[PDB]
């Protein structure tokens, strides 16, 4: 068991909690199951309250607030006490009393700490704050020594990625098939990917959640994996026969169904420009391999160029950009790049090019950015999940991420595409420890 | 109805040879894959070999990889498992099983219909 | 090859009680596990295919659950005709078929 605690400079109260950061389950947010211990000797006449404030901050505004009174517990609202509350009260003396908070959704992130930001105020951010204080009436003077205030965070975790894990296994095993030497490694890789494919066929893609189990989209989705398992079966048969090279040749056919899955279910973009003094268009197509990426995990960008003009492509630029619009009444909007690649690849006239570019966005190189969105060991702000019909005007800070692939052409705007993606965090007796 | 029948069980000297058949009735063999499962007296099940009869594909257990040979015919609806020199550690009952092909439900109903089993014994008495 | 182990070698219970048999696989098999029942002197009989689906004809007191590489078969209220040896099996592909060791149920 692990609980936290903060005392006061005058030592007239203490606040206990079971957690630091409270997860957000989209539909509901975990409650704040606090505990308060008070010494009635000084507070012989007065009372004690506990307050929660969700504010944006000298320019300062609030977004949500709620108050609860410890005693007398005669109007015992939320009378069902959670287990930890009862155990904490019973373990400690008879002067500990319970309280509970429940909150509607809001936005949890902060902004970077640099002089002269891009918004109103300095050292801004949105933070939650548990606070208890002692008095007789709710307007009197506040004695900081006889008070307390804590900070809690509304972290929000990424959904399950079983399908992504299955596809990652499939791709790694296909690679080790391609680099194999003898029959045993080929057999082991094929067995692993067969298991992964069968597992993946059960799961449902994020783009058909509202579609029914018997919808034709689901039928086509399952048909694709049926074909994939058949191709793996053919490759396994050839490998078990004894032919290693033929097994590899049969395994190469999986790239076609991988491409078919990408074009239908993965982020993709395509543009086309045909200049004057030219006859056929220039085509650029990119695609990311996953829709969800974790903080620090590399981000891989496919790129395809089929030039048909008389000009030549000089270099390709791959970048990851942060879009952070401030959902206040001022509706300020801005963006800042995070990661960047500057490969010097060239595309000849009437030629084709293809490569995979992998870049990792993280804060070490971005310490000097002026308005980059931070979490709250801090890292870049996780992408905000979309509103479920809620008003966007009072959300707060909505952060999202996009990826850009731009070509540069000699004898001279350029050509580029966007690929939105999601950057988030993965879902993971008693002694008091300092919070 | 659907049923599996096998024959050929007998006593053979070590280094001897014996043929086992898996006759199927009520269903054509070419629509299913047939396997051989061996159970020692007092031990668990063990898988021996199989054939497909649609592409001719065969495979064998690592214990009888080089010795046994499996083949089938369509007109007679029978699967034959030739036994080469026997090492006296294979004195066990022999069951025949049926497993359907991949696309759909028949693959998931693995070994839904078995046989009754035959006894092959190796000794020197 | 993929090895599959059964934890309880012998289990004892009376009629009407609850009994559970567990089975673990060394390598991931995506619900490609089946349970069989073998009375002494007869052929094996399939009970649960795909680790959760009850085959036709089998009574409804059987049920199987999968959690990762852990498969459990339960008989809610076993009867005198439920005493036999049960076996685990994986069927990911044709050439990779392995069976677990027996579990025996007796009368306490
Ligand atoms: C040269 C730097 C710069 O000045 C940037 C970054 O720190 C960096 C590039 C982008 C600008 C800025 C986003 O953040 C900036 O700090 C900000 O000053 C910019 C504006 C004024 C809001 C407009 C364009 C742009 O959104």
């Amino acid at each position: 068991t692990r609980v936290f605690k903060k005392a006061s400079p005058n030592g007239k109260l203490t606040v206990y909690l079971g957690k630091r950061d409270f997860v957000d389950h989209i539909d509901l947010v975990d409650p704040v199951d606090g505990v308060v211990l008070v010494d009635p000797e000084y507070l012989k006449e007065r009372r004690v309250y506990v307050t929660l404030t969700c504010a944006f901050r000298t320019f300062r505004k609030d977004l949500f607030v709620a108050n609860v009174q410890s005693f007398p517990p005669a109007p015992e609202d939320k009378k069902p006490l959670t287990r930890l509350q009862e155990r904490l009260i019973k373990k400690l003396g008879e002067h500990a009393y319970p309280f509970t908070f429940e909150i509607p959704p809001n936005l949890p992130c902060s902004v970077t700490l640099q002089p002269g930001p891009e918004d109103t105020g300095k050292a801004c951010g949105v933070d939650y704050e548990v606070k208890a204080f002692c008095a007789e009436n709710l307007e009197e003077k506040i004695h900081k020594r006889n008070s307390v205030r804590l900070v809690i965070r509304k972290v929000q975790y990424a959904p399950e990625a079983d399908l992504e894990d299955n596809w990652e296994t499939l791709n790694d095993n296909l690679k080790v098939i391609e680099k194999a030497d003898n029959a045993a490694q080929v057999k082991d890789a094929l067995t692993k990917m067969r298991a992964a494919a069968l597992d993946a066929q059960k799961a449902t893609p994020p783009k058909l959640e509202d579609k029914s189990p018997d919808s034709p989209e689901m039928k086509d989705f399952r048909h694709g994996f049926d074909i994939l398992v058949g191709q793996i079966d053919d490759a396994l048969k050839l490998a078990n026969e004894g032919k290693v090279k033929e097994a590899q040749a049969a395994a190469e056919q999986l790239k076609t169904t991988r491409n078919a899955y990408i074009q239908k279910y993965l982020p993709t973009a395509e543009t086309t420009r045909q200049f004057l003094m030219s006859d056929k268009p220039l085509h650029l197509e990119a695609s990311l391999d996953k829709e969800i990426y974790y903080h620090g995990e590399p981000i891989s960008v496919n790129v395809h160029v089929t030039n048909n003009t008389n000009k030549t492509v000089k270099k390709i630029k791959i970048s990851v950009r942060q879009y952070a619009d401030i959902c206040l009444f001022n509706t300020a909007q801005y963006k800042c790049p995070v990661a960047m690649e500057e490969a010097d690849d060239t595309v000849a006239p009437s030629s084709t090019f293809c490569k995979v570019y992998t870049l990792t966005p993280f804060l070490a190189n971005n310490r000097e950015k002026r308005g980059l969105a931070l979490d709250g060991d801090t890292n870049l702000a996780s992408s905000t999940l979309l509103r479920e019909g809620a008003n966007r005007e009072i959300l707060g800070i909505i952060v999202s991420y996009k990826v850009k692939v731009k070509l540069v052409v000699s004898r001279g705007s350029d050509v580029a595409v966007e690929l939105p993606f999601t950057l988030m965090h993965p879902k993971p007796d008693i002694v008091f420890e300092d919070f | 109805e659907v049923q599996l029948v096998e024959s050929g069980g007998g006593l053979v000297q070590p280094g001897g040879s014996l043929r086992l058949s898996c006759a199927a009735s009520g269903f054509n063999v070419v629509d299913f894959s047939l396997h051989w499962v061996r159970q020692a007296p007092g031990k668990g099940l063990e898988w021996v070999a199989y054939i497909s009869s649609s592409s001719g594909s065969t495979s064998y257990a690592d214990s009888v990889k080089g010795r046994f040979t499996i083949s089938a015919d369509t007109s007679k609806n029978t699967a034959y498992l030739q036994m080469n020199s026997l090492r006296a550690e294979d004195t066990a009952v022999y069951y025949c099983a049926r497993w359907g092909y991949w696309p759909g439900e028949p693959w998931w109903k693995a070994f839904d219909y078995w046989g009754q089993g035959t006894l092959v014994t190796v000794s020197s008495a | 090859d993929i090895q599959m182990t059964q934890s309880p070698s012998s289990l004892s219970a009376s009629v009407g009680d609850r009994v559970t048999i567990t089975c673990r696989a060394s390598q991931s098999v995506s619900s490609a596990v089946a349970w069989y029942q073998q009375k002494p002197g007869k052929a094996p009989k399939l009970l649960i295919y795909s680790a959760s689906s009850l085959y036709s004809g089998v009574p409804s007191r059987f049920s199987g659950s999968r959690s990762g590489t852990d498969f459990t078969l339960t008989i809610s209220s076993l009867q005198p005709e439920d005493f036999a040896t049960y076996y685990c099996q994986q069927y990911l592909y044709y050439s990779l078929v392995t069976f677990g060791q027996g579990t025996k149920v007796e009368i306490k």
